[PDB]
RNA sequence: GCUGCGGGAUGAACCGAACGCCGGGUUAAGGCGCCCGAUGCCGACGCUCAUCAGACCCCAGAAAAGGUGUUGGUUGAUAUAGACAGCAGGACGGUGGCCAUGGAAGUCGGAAUCCGCUAAGGAGUGUGUAACAACUCACCUGCCGAAUCAACUAGCCCUGA
RNA sequence: UAGCGACGUCGCUUUUUGAUCCUUCGAUGUCGGCUCUUCCUAUCAUUGUGAAGCAGAAUUCGCCAAGCGUUGGAUUGUUC
């Protein structure tokens, strides 16, 4: 809120996104209605292990990874981005696997 | 701070066709036709676009008072537009304590005649305006439908109705009673 | 509505003050009540005049913002605002008003007797010509 | 009596702001009387429920 | 002050005489915005009494000139800072205006505080004159005016009062 | 007083200026819509609308206080890491935590109070079922597009009258 | 803060009384009542309204408002 403080306001989860910014190729891009009950859980819980699920405003990321990048690539996640209430799993594990473990596992099942 | 040029922009959809003369301003559609006449405000008005029929609102100068009167024409262009379309549509549920009210509609659906009124013998004679009809809509306790197609005259109506049904010389905490508008919208629904 | 309104590089005419008769050049304008004006070849030089001082007309120049005289001289030959100034109605009012102004007393004599003539031509054929309009709406 | 309805007549006729200086109905989120008579205050109260 | 006509910028330099006691006093420097020189000469002493230990019969006034406009054609934007004193007490006030010579500029001041504030040519003493540059103007007047390709028409002007004999058959038309 | 004259309509004392009788010219104090001589200036800049406007030393009626009426100004606080209100999503869990067993499963009352998940949830501002429950607020995220918020001050005008 | 409101504080009024002596001492007939006309509003009632600790009634407090009313008597010369 003063910027960084070192503490756990702005600067901290922009110290998180960008310095879980070198583990990672493919950011999925999990997104629900509302998570109100238990599927907070639901979204964690199941997808443990591998378990991120990280991310703040959008309008926090529009010139952030921009700015911060230094990665060149994967600013190609552009303003196809900014809308509906993403998630971002950023991963590192097989293929579609995970995508297919959330095509509906944690509101309905 | 003496401004200039605000500039409202106000889009006009296709079933419907504006075609101004001045400051006045006279719209068509599927529901009649419509005017209004805007010279007292001394704003610059112009429509651009083949066929897609945006129009602009344009103001220079001015003064605080102006720049806030710049977009009054917006809005009532708007309203214009909504009503030439669909039409404004007024649901009234009468809320009445141990007595009833009567209400029926006496000619033409213009009049509206109001009895009963917490036990009152003066039969209530109300005269609607010129361009807007009334009925006692079904399905439904009481309620009552003014339908039109130009707002201010339907309104106007809507507050001649709750300022004839008006309890004097009692609390008005208790005896709440009277006609009162419960839901505004528009005459074809989904839209 | 408004078809003519002020811009960078509109040239516009000085009705009243010490300049009556010349154009001028707008360059830029300062704050709503005056504005800079600048004349290369019409006599005029840079400086800010009033905007209810000037009357507007209807040529235009591309100028860049607050150019130099020089830029404003090539835009106004490039143009060529005199001689087109001169081919319009407008300056012919005006040197018509200033040939009234400078009349002398026999200038006088010979307009009453040449319009003295002319409107005896237009009361005989216009008396002619709606004679014939009643014996033409007379069948 | 319909307490929806209730809900609609009081929303008509109780819950609005009274101003202490110039007594006028005004609105329930409204800030100042508009009229002439006392000017303008910020000056309200709450209209008294039974 | 009395602020008539139109102002004029003078560089005023003045010393205290020199005493056995200090020979060759600094010899200060001053920016008197006045009607003319007279009026300068004695702002000059106005200003110099309240900042230093000096008067009119204490010292003299060496040098006092014109400042011409170092660029006259240029549109320019400056910034005063006034020191109006109000019935009430005196403040600060930062203002702005778009003109073309400071003395344009300072005139553009001492008129538009006698209309605001009703302050006199008495209450004004200016602080400091500065050209502000571009994009920096904090005002909202001279930061619309910060525009190129910048258009208005001019709405409803009407004037020549009487110029036409009292009496006519036109009636006029206005745009 | 002992003193006219030009202005302040009107006056002893005010502001100019003091007196023989006259012709020309110039001004002072004041004033220049018409009474009434002069702005019949293509005057310069802004401010204010009054349902009791305002209009010139002496002077022939007004204050304390208030105004999101407008116009400046000061000092802070936010806004590109997207505020501000508007539309949309939620508003948990260890945990029916704890005082109680009159309810209390955050909602009359009492002590307190940590942590996790996160985008954030206040061991919960309240709506309302006597109570259980939907629901909102605090807090959070999307669409949005450039200024916004809070005090304070003084000019005109309004209330006070 | 519905209605009041101390401690303080700023005004208005000339229907109380007081202060002053500016006008008249070669005279302005001095109290009260009877009658009679008009005006003010700082509203007691009536018209139209808003707020109440306004359920109804009866009250209280405000606003536009002086159009129209505001009496009969015992006492005292009385105003009161
Ligand atoms: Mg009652
Ligand atoms: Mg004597
Ligand atoms: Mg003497
Ligand atoms: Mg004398
Ligand atoms: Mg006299
Ligand atoms: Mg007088
Ligand atoms: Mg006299
Ligand atoms: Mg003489
Ligand atoms: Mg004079
Ligand atoms: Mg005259
Ligand atoms: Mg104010
Ligand atoms: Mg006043
Ligand atoms: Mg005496
Ligand atoms: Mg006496
Ligand atoms: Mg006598
Ligand atoms: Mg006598
Ligand atoms: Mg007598
Ligand atoms: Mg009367």
């Amino acid at each position: 809120m003063p910027r960084e403080d070192r503490a756990t306001w702005k600067s901290n989860y922009f110290l998180k996104i960008i310095q879980l910014l070198d583990d990672y190729p493919k950011c999925f891009i999990v997104g629900a209605d509302n998570v109100g009950s238990k599927q907070m859980q639901q979204i964690r819980m199941s997808l443990r292990g591998k378990a991120v699920v990280l991310m703040g405003k959008n309008t926090m990321m529009r010139k952030a990874i921009r700015g911060h990048l230094e990665n060149n690539p994967a600013l190609e996640k552009l303003l196809p981005h900014i809308r509906g209430n993403v998630g971002f799993v950023f991963t590192k594990e097989d293929l579609t696997e995970i995508r297919d473990m959330l095509l509906a596992n944690k509101v309905p099942a | 701070m003496k401004t200039i040029l605000s500039n409202q922009t106000v889009d006009i959809p296709e079933n419907v066709d504006i075609t101004l003369k001045g400051r006045t301003v006279i719209v068509k559609g599927p529901r009649g036709t419509l005017r209004r006449d805007f010279n007292h405000i001394n704003v610059e008005l112009s429509l651009l676009g083949k066929k897609k029929k945006r129009l602009r609102v344009d103001k220079w100068w001015g003064n605080r008072k102006e720049l806030a009167t710049v977009r009054t024409i917006c809005s009532h262009v708007q309203n214009m537009i909504k009503g030439v379309t669909l039409g404004f549509r007024y649901k009234m549920r009468s809320v009445y304590a141990h007595f009833p009210i009567n209400v029926v509609i006496q000619e033409n659906g213009s009049l509206v005649e109001i009895r009963n009124f917490l036990g009152e013998k003066y039969i209530r004679r109300v005269r609607m305006r010129p361009g807007v009809a009334c009925s006692v809509s079904q399905a439904q306790k009481d309620e009552l439908i003014l339908e039109g197609n130009d707002i201010e005259l339907v309104s106007n109506s809507a507050a001649l109705i709750q300022q004839a049904t008006t309890v004097k010389n009692k609390d008005i905490r208790k005896f709440l009673d009277g006609i009162y508008v419960s839901e505004k919208g528009t005459v074809q629904q989904a839209d | 509505v408004f078809r003519r309104f002020v811009e960078v590089g509109r040239v516009a005419y000085v009705s009243f003050g010490p300049h009556a008769g010349k154009l001028v050049a707008i360059v830029d304008v300062i704050d709503q009540n005056r504005a800079l004006v600048d004349g290369p070849c019409t006599q005029v030089r840079r400086q800010a005049m009033p905007f209810k001082c000037m009357q507007l007309t209807d040529f235009i120049l591309k100028f860049p913002h607050s150019a130099h005289q020089k830029y404003v001289r090539q835009a106004w030959q490039k143009a060529d605002i005199n001689t087109k100034w001169a081919a319009t109605r407008w300056a012919k009012k005006i040197e018509a008003r200033e040939r009234k102004a400078k009349m002398t007393d026999f200038d006088r004599f010979k307009v009453m007797k040449a319009k003295k003539m002319r409107n005896r031509i237009i009361k005989n054929e216009v008396k002619k010509l709606q004679k014939a309009a009643l014996l033409k709406a007379s069948p | 009596i319909e307490p929806s309805l209730r809900q609609l007549a009081q929303k008509y006729n109780c819950d609005k702001m009274i101003c202490r200086k110039c007594y006028a109905r005004l609105h329930p989120r409204a800030v100042n009387c508009r009229k002439k008579k006392c000017g303008h205050t910020n000056n309200l109260r709450p209209k008294k429920k039974v | 002050m009395k602020a008539s006509g139109t102002l004029r910028e003078y560089k005023v330099v003045g010393r205290c005489l020199p005493t056995p006691k200090c020979h060759t006093p600094p010899l200060y420097r001053m920016r008197i915005f006045a009607p003319n020189h007279v009026v300068a000469k004695s702002r000059f002493w106005y200003f110099v009494s309240q900042l230093k230990k000096m008067k009119k019969s204490s010292g003299e006034i060496v040098y006092c000139g014109q400042v011409f406009e170092k660029s006259p054609l240029r549109v320019k934007n400056f910034g005063i800072w006034l020191r109006y004193d109000s019935r009430s007490g005196t403040h600060n006030m930062y203002r702005e205006y778009r003109d073309l010579t400071t003395a344009g500029a300072v005139t553009q001041c001492y008129r538009d505080m006698g209309a605001r504030h009703r302050a006199r040519a008495h209450s004004i003493q200016i602080m400091k004159v500065e050209e502000i540059a571009a994009s920096k103007c904090r005002r909202p007047a001279v930061k619309q005016f910060h525009d190129s390709k910048i258009k208005f028409p001019l709405p409803h002007r009407v004037l020549r009062r009487q110029h036409k004999p009292r009496f006519t058959t036109k009636r006029p038309n206005t745009f």
